[PDB]
């Protein structure tokens, strides 16, 4: 068994007497002597049982490893390894029966003193999961505990590090809240960052511009580069936001009404990037039935259809009008003679250039308005752009087959 | 939990109504010929299963038994109505054996697997009839006397089924011209005294023939008993071969008894066509003999060496070839090698 | 001279003997004629109690059941029959194909409902092919126990006294050989006894000890348990049970959890009559069509019994799906009966069935919703068959609905199209398109609309098949307007300026014939379509795209034919098209032009992606847009 | 307790009459036991004459005659057999089911091929279902002529009343009923001879005065007309074969103008042999397929004697198109003979014949040539049967042949391409499309040309049923590049570059994706793409272009299921394509622009040409084409 002459002679970090991990690797590649853990890599292993049993999987062909995280629990021998592995070099493993996949495991699947082990092929191990926003790397140095995940609304307990990207920056510990970022000046991707976060697991932040503070400009820190952000924030504890299955529909018209205020006061203050997600809650507040007493309910949809007109707007402020569509087309769904809504929709799609559907609900709003010029004008820019694609198409399109008859000889 | 009414939509699933809300429970018996399939249309009834919706109890039963029960894709193999469920069976000592199989844990279905090929048939291209393709296409004299062979094979046929009708159309018989570029005789032939068919057959020989026909023009139409000036041939060009000119002048004779009944052209245009003409075999060499129906069947070989350009010559050569008997077989040789006892 | 008038004579040992060993090829065939003996003996003595109750005062019962014994192999049926006297009884055993039953049959003289299943008197020998020692005990009408015995040496006997009464006691005990050994595993008997004796008038069961011998836990002692649970209904006159009688019927025949769509009863009264009963599914039938196993759906009874069914002789392979079971209770057989002597028979009601089944299809089609849902899961069979017959081809053509113009939502019967407003050029205009859009997006299309009048739309792969059968529905005739000709009754200004336009552009049409060689026939000038500068349509004859394009994939379609042949091609254009008339242009003054040249290059190729060929040379077409791309880059 | 022990009993009379009108369902059964009777009779005296030098002197000549006599309709035939004494003929005769052949046989002590036809001793009173009364006069060894009666009316006797000696002159005269008074039609009696008893190695013929009556004039003055033109090569010894015996046997066998191919003759030897003899045509059927009914493929002449064949149960489906003929002397048989007893003999004969044809077909290819020109007509076939077989995929594999990157020109072997395993490639890399030229030039292809790995070209249309079936052949695995996977061992620089490219070009994908909504799940760079900017590659699973586009073409397939279904794809770019550089230079200047989206329109639109899907909606891009077009005509 080649696994049995590979132990023998293996100085052993064992976590019991008995069970542990075993330092046994054959060859050493060259690789970042410094530990390092990552969640990305692509690692080549043979899972053979080899000692008088069989793997007949993973031996075959080599699989890249997701590593969910540092402590990934997806197949508890793999982390082991993953205990003083290098980056870019080889590395070999033994059976532990305890770390099995399949929970305790069962003998047929995992031998009952053998589990898999492979000749890892170590690669590149550094950094955490990413964020799919961008912006961010999990820099932590403690464990979540999955029973506490902060939820939008919850106003939380965080602590700061003190020293953003390599500066001292301005701030303090200050009962945060995902709308509220943007009024005290700190790197605002916190909202997102947050999720990541429970009740007992420290983690520093790498930020991003686009994500944080970054690209919105600083003028209190000091901060010379915009994208070499990061600093740790210490979520002592928080409360927990009143959710769906924990609000009630009095409590809904509380909150809503005390949103829509703030809505206002979000557009007084010009900022919109808090309101997006603080709107995407209204939304879903209202997007499930409430079995009340709905007099109002044109009222309520009314708020939540202001709500679809305000962050449209703001998508027109900044966005790319994909959302913008987004939000429009629920107010379609529900509340389609907007007199402002639907017409910020066409004028995204003319800054969108499809002047042709906008041709069409241009043509409706002015159904539903003939009163302003706005969109009369607007409609005008859509068939000025069309010509001006037109004209495009005309310069690029000459003769164009008669480049082709020059080549002929 | 109180169950419900038991009716019974399954062999071992039955749906209840729980006190509304509802909950169905099939059972795998561990010892069963299809135990492996219930354990896992287990998982396609639990596709539709929430994230959290299978807290199997895993003690000897398996950790695995509700680990791959959620889903991946979907294929929709009986429904896809469900929310939530649980491994409810005998608890304990459920097997004096279970192996505890554990093999292959991620497979998936190949969509059943159902792709064997469902029985096909071909269709009969008929866009087409005679008087159409005719004026269209004006084939080889050998290639437009075999569609000749087809009409008076169905009409020796058809008066071979003691049918009879006085006067068939121009275009009674419809062209398949399935493969294109060759006409074909309808094997059918629904649209509809002795050698009346046979004389329709002779008069739309001057049709494909190109040339005038008489029986049109002339006159003496739809009367296969009427006849006069000598049945005139207007047929001037030379195109047609001398020899099976002859027939035709034998065509159209004083009696329909030296007419020849449909079969004796079938065995003529058997004989013309196919066989071969020789010197040797020249001057009746051929006489009363059963195995020459083989080498003579070797003489029709060559239909696919010599000017099988048109594919269709070996088509219905097989539904030619075996059905001959010398007995209606050899006179139609002796008629042909009149066209040599020209002399 | 002298005559030695003998009658024929016969020997018994060789006789027998081949009779068991030659006279079936089943085995399992044993356990249904024991059945049938059973069952007309009952009968008669049933009869013969309505006159006098004296038998069945003593009896009282009517069940029949069998005995596996396993623990002894002792196979055995017993009966409540009312047996034979013990000479009478040898009388028609060892007289082989002396049918008692068939004798006092015919000596019956009020014969009503007499049924007698079997009267060929082989049945009974049966058993050595499985039994080793044929044994039988039984009573009789005031007469005494008798065991017969038999094991096919050539005798027989009687040794019996002092055995169980059990009234009548019509039993007969079976030993079946150690080798062979089989039919003591109930399932097996049970899929054998609705295999064949499942519709029987009269108690049938098993008993058996088996249990779960768990030790009181076990829920039942011993398995008395009946097999006849469906009763026949068939023989029950229609039009005096509701469907539900169907219904469950048949939930219990073919154990579909869902319901019948609809069903009907047919009492023959011609000269060898029957009864016809005829099902049709309220669903698609999911797996079929391989062959397997089987040619139909339809089951056959005489005698009121199963008899060979599944065959392709009485319902033709189109339209093979209808589900429903035929009796007639006498048809001439066979000794082993599973084979039939006359097949003529067979055509007579072959033609009976389907008349009826499409007259059900009709009654049917009186419905719109459920026909509709019918016509949905089920069209394809019916085209297949409507291709198929060939003689109705009349009333196949009705029960045909579509989506087309006039409609668009919904599908329409042809007569739909029929029944036209403008009462003008009465043809029936529709395409074989792929998919509807992409039927209802061609100028060709377009132009009927220009014009005004409907065309019905044809969306399946089959479909094909269907429009070359298919012709002159209700005195006049279709047109798919993918068609060469395309004859539309114009205006006088409309045709002569149309012409006009082809006598100005015929020279056109030859200057992109001097580039469009080797492809089209003849381009000429056509007002087929509005709205698009040219476009191809197929000649007179040959295959359209769509039907081009089913040939080439068919299964084991491959030939030197497939290969290459329907070769009809030609293109049209739009003279009123602004991108035409450029290219009539100048056309004349250019000599050897690229710029037209490759022009019509790409034209006639879109019109080729277009009008459904698949492109002859894809890289090739990449290419040229390639380059067009490259201009588009400024290089 | 007392015993009336007697044996079986019988009746003659109903005994007699079923036999008649039951035994056979045809009357067209006669005319071949009648023979069989005869032939074991002279083959007996046959062997008896060996033996003794004045019995061989008094048999002479052996024939059978038949002789209808017109008008008169006394249909009889002759043999020259022994016949049997005065009584003993009563004794085997009226003694229905006592064979005096099967007697004797059995007597015979050295029993040399003595072939015993018949042995149920009931061919005599079949003769019943045509003949009105049976008479018989016959002579025996050193006997009398006697000339038997009967009628089948219940006697019989025996008249001496100096019959014509004619010899020993063995014969039976019939008088059929005015009533289906068939088979005096003697091309009827040459196509019964044909079907049935055509093989038995002893002189048969019909004398009938047909002539013209001309009056000299008249060609033949009598017909006398032989019918066994034929002698069976199964019985001669296989390897010791007359030389071009086979061929000749071809004619005989079918009649075919051409030869035949090869043909493979087998003795067997296992418990029950039998003589395996297979032809195979020198060319393709031309009507083939087409017959829904199971047609002639191998014949079953047991005993000599045509038996029931053609039945499905011998030969799979696949390699039906085989042409042989087998025969077992001895095998189980019923009454009527037709239908079998036991079918697992039928499995373990058609065993034996599949593996042995299978065998001959590697035989075959061990010839190139003639090999190479049947796979050329019947490889069709061949395949049909390697995705049915499922058991030898071994023996089914390395008879294959088809076209390839290596030699275009030739069809390679599967095995000859693995052999080369270039780069220890552990892939066969195949495509599956439509036309040589197309498959040619694909962009996978040409990158497969690159990498200098070669490519199978498969454009046979039945190709994708077979190869899904079809596997990882010689322990090295299939892969057809369109998949979506594709991976390739690069270069580790390579690797990284062109990963670097993925790095700064999927935000480009992004991009596209931005206007490639709603088709492609996923956009990523290619390690595919040299000489095109773009294409599409299908996704792991799911159907090819192609493979869907047959399963959709497939008729008689339209399904719910059908309607949506492997939903699968998605497309590529080259990155080191210039277009493909501009596409993406620009789109990080503007994230929405008309002619970014257009562009990437067109863009797909031809890529999904190419790959090819048929368009999804043709008349769409032919009016964007139509807008380029009017653009080139400065508009």
């Amino acid at each position: 068994s080649p696994t049995a002459t590979v132990a023998e002679q293996g100085e052993d970090i064992t976590s019991k007497k008995d069970r542990g991990v075993l330092k046994i690797v054959k060859r050493v590649g060259n690789g970042e002597e410094t530990p390092m853990i990552g969640d990305k890599v692509y690692v080549h292993y043979k899972g053979k049982l080899s000692n008088g049993k069989k793997f007949d999987s993973s031996h075959d062909r080599n699989e890249p490893f997701v590593f969910s995280l540092g402590k990934g629990q997806v197949i508890k021998a793999w982390d082991i390894g993953v205990a003083t592995m290098k980056k870019g070099e080889i590395c070999h493993l033994l059976c532990k029966p305890e770390y099995a996949y399949g929970s305790a495991g069962s003998l047929p699947k995992i031998p009952s003193n053998a589990t898999l082990f492979f000749e890892i092929e170590l690669l590149d191990f550094k950094g955490e999961d990413l964020f799919e926003d961008g912006g961010i790397i999990r820099r932590t140095k403690r464990k979540g505990e999955g029973y506490s995940n902060p939820n939008e609304g919850a106003t939380v307990e965080i602590h700061l590090e003190g020293r953003c990207g390599g500066r001292m920056f301005d701030c303090r510990d200050v009962a945060f809240t995902v709308g509220e970022g943007e009024d005290h000046d700190i790197p605002i991707g916190i909202d997102k960052a947050l999720e990541k976060m429970q009740r007992e697991e420290q983690c520093i932040l790498y930020l991003g511009p686009r994500y944080g503070f970054g690209e919105a400009g600083k003028p209190k820190f000091g901060i010379e580069p915009n994208a070499e952000l990061i600093y740790e924030v210490t979520l002592k504890s928080f409360e927990k936001a009143k959710e769906s299955w924990e609000m009630d529909t009095k409590e809904k018209l509380e909150q809503a009404a005390i949103v829509k205020e703030k809505g206002t006061v979000y557009f007084k203050g010009g900022k919109y990037m808090q309101a997006v997600i603080q709107y995407g809650k209204i939304v879903s507040w209202l997007e499930m039935e409430y079995g009340l007493s709905e007099k109002e309910s044109k009222a309520s949809e009314s708020f939540l259809l202001a709500a679809f007109l305000n962050l449209a707007m703001c998508y027109l402020k900044l966005r790319e009008y994909t959302k913008a569509v987004e939000c429009c087309d629920k107010a379609l769904g529900l509340d389609s003679a907007n007199e402002k809504g639907l017409y910020r929709r066409g004028e995204a799609q003319l800054l969108m250039n499809e002047f042709e559907s906008a041709k069409g609900d241009f043509e409706k709003v002015l159904e539903v308005n003939p009163q302003n010029k706005a969109a009369r004008l607007q409609i005008s820019m859509c068939q000025k752009k069309a010509k001006e694609h037109n004209e495009r198409d005309r310069r690029i399109y000459a003769n164009m087959f008669k480049k082709f008859a020059e080549q002929d000889a | 939990y109180l169950i419900g009414q038991s009716i019974g939509k399954g062999c071992s699933a039955a749906v209840y109504e729980a006190t509304p809300l509802a909950i169905k429970m099939m059972w795998n018996i561990s010892a069963g010929s299809s135990s492996e399939a219930i354990l896992n249309t287990m998982s396609q009834e639990l596709v539709p299963a929430s994230r959290v919706a299978l807290a199997g109890e895993y003690g000897a039963v398996t950790y695995r038994k509700s680990k791959r029960g959620p889903k991946q894709l979907a294929p929709h193999p009986n429904i896809i109505r469900v929310l939530r469920a649980f491994t409810s069976s005998v608890p304990l000592l459920p097997g004096a054996l279970v192996d505890y199989p554990d093999v292959l844990p991620s497979r998936l279905h190949p969509e059943g697997l159902g792709h064997g090929r469902t029985l096909f048939l071909v269709m009969k291209n008929y866009p087409c009839t005679l008087r159409q393709y005719l004026c269209v296409n004006t084939p080889s004299p050998r290639l437009a006397a075999m569609m000749l062979l087809q009409l008076l094979e169905g009409v020796d046929h058809l008066v071979q089924q003691g049918i009879a009708h006085r006067d068939l159309k121009s275009d009674n018989i419809l062209v398949e011209l399935d493969p294109d570029g060759c006409p074909w005789l309808v094997i059918a032939d629904f649209g509809c005294y002795s050698k009346a068919d046979a004389w329709a057959v002779g008069a739309i020989a001057y049709e494909i023939f190109g040339l005038v026909n008489p029986f049109y023009g002339q006159g003496k139409a739809h009367l296969e008993s009427r006849s006069y000036q000598e049945a005139q041939l207007p047929a001037l060009p030379e195109s047609v071969p001398p020899d099976v000119r002859q027939l035709v002048r034998a065509l159209l004779q004083r009696e329909a008894s030296k007419r020849p009944s449909a079969r004796v052209a079938a065995n003529v245009l058997h004989l013309s066509l196919w066989g071969e003409h020789i010197l040797a075999l020249k001057n009746l060499k051929l006489d009363k003999m059963v195995g020459w129906l083989l080498q003579q069947s070797a003489a029709t070989l060559l239909a696919n060496r010599l000017t099988e350009k048109c594919c269709v010559e070996t088509k219905m050569k097989m539904l030619f070839l075996a059905n001959l008997e010398c007995e209606t077989l050899c006179q139609a040789a002796l008629l042909l090698c009149s066209w040599r006892a020209a002399l | 001279e002298e005559v030695e008038t003998f009658a024929f004579q016969a020997e018994i040992a060789q006789l027998m003997s081949l009779i068991i060993n030659t006279f079936y090829s089943n085995k399992e065939i044993f356990l249904r004629e024991l059945i049938s003996n059973s069952s007309d003996a009952l009968d008669k003595i049933r009869y013969e109690s309505l006159t006098d109750p004296s038998k069945l005062d003593s009896g009282k019962e009517l069940h029949i059941n069998l005995i596996p014994n396993k623990q002894d192999r002792t196979l055995t049926i017993v009966d409540t029959g009312i047996g034979m006297t013990k000479a009478d009884l040898i009388n028609n055993l060892g007289t082989i194909a002396k049918s008692g039953t068939k004798a006092f049959m015919e000596a019956l003289q009020a014969g009503a409902d007499i049924s007698m299943i079997g009267q060929f008197g082989v049945g009974f020998y049966s058993a050595y092919l499985v039994a080793e020692k044929v044994t039988v005990i039984t009573k009789h009408n005031d007469d005494e126990q008798y065991a017969w015995e038999s094991s096919a040496g050539g005798s027989f006997t009687v040794r019996t006294d002092t055995g169980e009464p059990m009234g009548r006691g019509t039993k007969v005990i079976l030993h079946l050989k150690e080798d062979q050994t089989e039919y003591l595993e109930e399932r097996r008997i049970k899929e054998i006894v609705k295999k064949h004796s499942q519709f029987i008038g009269y108690p049938i069961t098993l008993f058996v000890e088996k249990e779960r011998d768990k030790e009181k836990i076990k829920e039942k002692y011993i398995d008395q348990e009946e097999l006849n649970k469906t009763k026949p209904i068939w023989t029950r006159n229609p039009d005096d049970i509701t469907n539900e009688e169907y219904g469950e019927f048949y939930k219990s025949l073919t154990n579909d959890w869902e319901d019948h769509l609809a069903v009907k009863h047919f009492s023959v009264e011609g000269q060898l009559e029957f009864r016809a009963l005829l099902f049709v599914p309220r669903r698609a039938p999911f797996d079929l069509f391989e062959n397997r196993k089987k040619k139909n759906n339809i089951k056959l009874y005489v005698r009121r019994v199963f008899i060979m069914d599944n065959c392709e002789e009485l319902i033709p392979e189109y339209l093979n799906f209808i589900r429903g079971v035929v009796d007639s209770e006498d048809l001439p057989l066979n000794i082993s009966r599973e084979m039939l002597q006359q097949s003529k028979i067979l055509k007579v009601i072959r033609k009976n069935l389907v008349k009826k089944c499409l007259e059900l299809f009709t009654e049917l089609a009186e419905d719109k919703e459920n026909y509709k849902k019918f016509y949905e899961q089920f069209s394809k069979n019916i085209k297949l068959g409507i291709h198929e017959d060939s003689q109705n081809r009349k009333k196949l053509s009705e029960l045909l609905r579509y989506y087309t113009s006039a409609s668009g939502d919904e599908m329409v019967s042809l007569k739909d199209y029929c029944t036209r407003m403008k009462e003008n050029q009465k043809h029936i205009y529709y395409i074989t398109g792929e998919t509807k859009d992409q039927v209802a997006n061609s100028a060709f299309v377009e132009r009927l609309r220009k014009h005004g009048l409907e065309v019905i739309y044809m969306i399946e792969p089959i479909d094909e098949y269907c429009v070359q059968q298919l012709k002159e529905f209700e005195g006049k005739t279709l047109v798919s307007v993918t068609k060469e000709g395309l004859e539309l009754p114009e205006d006088e200004e409309e045709k002569k300026k149309q012409e006009e336009k082809k006598t100005k552009f015929e020279n056109l049409c030859k200057i992109m014939k001097d580039i469009l060689e080797k492809k089209v026939e003849k381009v000429v000038v056509s007002n087929r379509l509005v709205t698009s500068p040219c476009c191809i349509v197929t000649s007179t004859y040959g295959w359209t795209a769509n039907m081009e394009r089913i040939m080439k994939a068919q299964a084991l379609r491959d030939n030197s034919t497939m290969g290459y042949m329907a070769a009809k091609k030609h293109l049209e254009i739009n003279p009123d098209h602004s991108i035409i008339e450029t290219l009539r242009q100048k056309a004349e003054a250019d000599k050897n032009d690229k710029s037209v040249k490759d022009l019509v290059i790409l034209l006639y190729e879109t019109a080729l992606l277009s009008s459904g060929f698949s492109l002859e040379d894809p890289q090739t077409h990449a290419n040229r847009i390639y380059r067009m791309i490259k201009l588009g880059l400024g290089i």
